[PDB]
């Protein structure tokens, strides 16, 4: 605040409080694999090179 | 009494066979012998693959 004359309407308000909410924005991305890929990844064979 | 082979014959392909199969979809068995005898100029192989 700032002081003023002997009778000017200086407001009594002091240290007001406010609330801020949160804005939501999820993101998404898919990735896909084939059955042959998963099979050859999982069951490692004793086969040749 | 007669002698017989005790176990199946284990035939495995060399890395050059693997890369040729991946690239051109074909294999020459005993590939290294082919390469060596071809480069050296020898016309014949001792045995088949």
């Amino acid at each position: 605040r700032v002081a003023s004359g002997a009778g000017l309407p200086t407001s009594r308000q002091t240290t007001i409080m406010v609330t801020k909410y949160s804005e939501k924005s999820p993101i998404t991305i898919p990735f896909e694999l084939s059955a042959a890929c998963l099979t050859y990844l999982r069951e490692t064979f004793e086969g040749t090179i | 009494t007669v002698s017989a082979p005790a176990t199946y014959g284990n035939f495995v392909l060399s890395p050059e066979n693997a890369v040729t199969a991946i690239s051109y979809h074909s294999i020459l068995a005993d590939f290294n012998s082919y390469k060596a005898h071809l480069t050296s100029g020898q016309p014949h192989l001792p045995n088949d693959s």
